[PDB]
């Protein structure tokens, strides 16, 4: 209650923010405390209800996930705020029709070269081959940049044709993703084509590559405008131009407006409020957090003016206006993950180019919903009050025996149970025996059920023939019709009592983590 | 997302 908590990310100006907290504070009398916690935008979720901070920075990308999992306060600036700020800025920060942040400045990725080492910078990504044979001769490198996070990969990925989500008639199409299409593969195969010719380390990360930039080991690094302090200290004399070409078309970096939101269980909002609006986005706020480490584009129309005048801000807005505005949407957290996961197989060798970005697609667009489990009839499988998450099934999509699925039962309740058998399937059980299709199949999830029970059976025989919703003549389940046995089948009331199930009823699938996976793959 | 209770399923 007395203070506020801020957290923002470690690559940004948070001693600067922490100045703007202590004016806050002599003015006030409140607290401010600025933390920089590792993943925070991971962490985030996790803490919010459990009071978190009071106030997240991170770029606007993350904040509708917030949002639809109600994280955040709805803002509430009046007109004269808002004329305050560029229309666009606050495009960004709305989900829903509500505002969710408060815009701060626009970040967009820039090439970052060496004047001494590379007086012209490369037009063109097809160049790098040939200009770090000539680097590596006077024991340098051309190029080094973090391949770690997708964020400074995309621009290449996006440059021929890539995209995330499609926007159209004023919306995502979240079912319409551009991960594997032909641009994004030949992007990708570029990189990885670097890294197999030793032009890249596929392990380059973004610590070793800002220290190699600034102790004048490699000609260029791919950075924001935040990693130009570091570069200023260093003396590296340094331009920040545009990115090159791929196959003739510009670098599309995914552009962020670094936002600040207010946490829904903050007891704090309206100093929260009086922090953002009327310290922060001053002139004399942005100018302290800047001068820590840059911002880049300011959403502050009257900082800005200032601002524009640095040619690095120009190379900043040039690279912008190529790219795209990030979405918002909670999908973009699978998207990052996605793609994320991609790179690091396709550039490691793990996968090809063509395989990993098949899997990224399908990744990026599955949705995954959070559910409660509720009741003891798939115990110890799921336990009363589990906390789940389910992967929605796309509407007539690939259901498996031995998922444990999630449906409606009726328009007030969802249940949870496993498919024993699918359409086509022929099923019956002797005793405890499950055959489908004629053959035994073992159930190892029920192996401590199977040995810790109360009576003969714990499923007992039975054919699919005598269920509701069977074809009586036959055992084999019929076209669009599920079999589903809760895993204590000693309790569970499912498909023995009220038979199969339709297609129509299926919300998703189970994910589930499985205990043991290798030390290192 | 709607920002509303995690919903639940019954097992
Ligand atoms: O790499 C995926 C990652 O990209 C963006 O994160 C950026 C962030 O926007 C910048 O402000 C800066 O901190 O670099 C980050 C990349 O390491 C997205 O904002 C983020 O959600 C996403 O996971």
């Amino acid at each position: 209650h007395h203070m506020l908590v801020i957290w923002i990310n470690g690559d940004k100006g948070y001693n600067g923010l922490a100045q703007v907290g202590k004016k806050f504070e002599k003015d006030t009398g409140i607290k401010v405390t600025v933390e920089h916690p590792y993943k925070l935008e991971e962490k985030f979720p996790q803490v919010a209800a459990t009071g978190g901070p009071d106030i997240i920075f991170w770029a606007h990308d993350r904040f509708g996930g917030y949002a639809c999992s109600g994280l955040l306060a709805e803002i509430t600036p009046d007109k004269a705020f808002q004329d305050k700020l560029y229309p666009f800025t606050w495009d960004a920060v709305r989900y829903n029709g509500k505002l969710i942040a408060y815009p701060i400045a626009v970040e967009a990725l820039s090439l970052i070269y060496n004047k001494d080492l590379l007086p012209n910078p490369p037009k063109t990504w097809e160049e790098i081959p040939a200009l770090d044979g000539e680097l590596k001769a006077k024991g340098k490198s051309a190029l080094m940049f973090n391949l770690q996070e997708p964020y400074f990969t995309w621009p290449l990925i996006a440059a021929d044709g890539g995209y995330a989500f499609k926007y159209e008639n004023g919306k995502y199409d979240i079912k319409d993703v551009g991960v594997d299409n032909a641009g994004a593969k030949a992007g990708l195969t570029f990189l990885v084509d670097l890294i197999k010719n030793k032009h890249m380390n596929a392990d380059t990360d973004y610590s070793i590559a800002e220290a190699a930039f600034n102790k004048g080991e490699t000609a260029m690094t791919i950075n924001g405008p935040w990693a130009w302090s570091n570069i200023d200290t260093s003396k590296v004399n340094y331009g920040v131009t545009v990115l090159p070409t791929f196959k003739g078309q510009p670098s599309k970096p995914f552009v962020g407006v670094l936002s600040a939101g207010i946490n829904a269980a903050s007891p704090n909002k309206e100093l929260a409020k009086e922090f953002l609006e009327n310290y922060l986005l001053t002139d004399e706020g942005l100018e302290a957090v800047n001068k820590d480490k840059p911002l880049g584009a300011v959403a502050l129309k009257s900082y800005e003016e200032e601002l524009a005048k640095d040619p690095r801000i120009a190379a900043t807005m040039e690279n912008a206006q190529k790219g795209e505005i990030m979405p918002n949407i909670p999908q973009m957290s699978a998207f990052w993950y996605a793609v994320r996961t991609a790179v690091i197989n396709a550039a490691s060798g793990r996968q090809t180019v063509d395989e990993a970005l098949k899997d990224a697609q399908t990744n990026a667009g599955a949705i995954v919903t959070p559910y409660t489990i509720k009741g003891e009839s798939m115990d110890p499988t799921l336990k009363d009050g589990e906390r789940v998450a389910v992967n929605i099934v796309g509407y007539k999509t690939g259901l498996e025996k031995g998922n444990v699925v999630v449906f409606h039962a009726n328009k007030n309740d969802d249940y949870v149970k496993r498919v024993i058998g699918v359409p086509g399937d022929k099923v019956e059980y002797k005793n405890d025996t499950l055959y489908v299709n004629g053959k035994k199949q073992d159930e190892p999830y029920l192996n401590y059920n199977l040995k810790h029970k109360q009576g003969d059976y714990i499923t007992g025989t039975f054919q699919v023939k005598d269920l509701p919703n069977a074809n009586p003549k036959s055992n084999v389940i019929p076209k669009g019709k599920y079999l589903v046995l809760g895993d204590n089948r000693e309790v569970s009331k499912d498909s023995r009592a009220f038979g199969l199930i339709d297609e129509d009823q299926i919300v998703g699938k189970v994910s589930f983590r499985f205990w043991s996976h290798p030390q290192f793959e | 997302g709607g920002g509303g209770a995690v919903p639940t399923a019954k097992a």
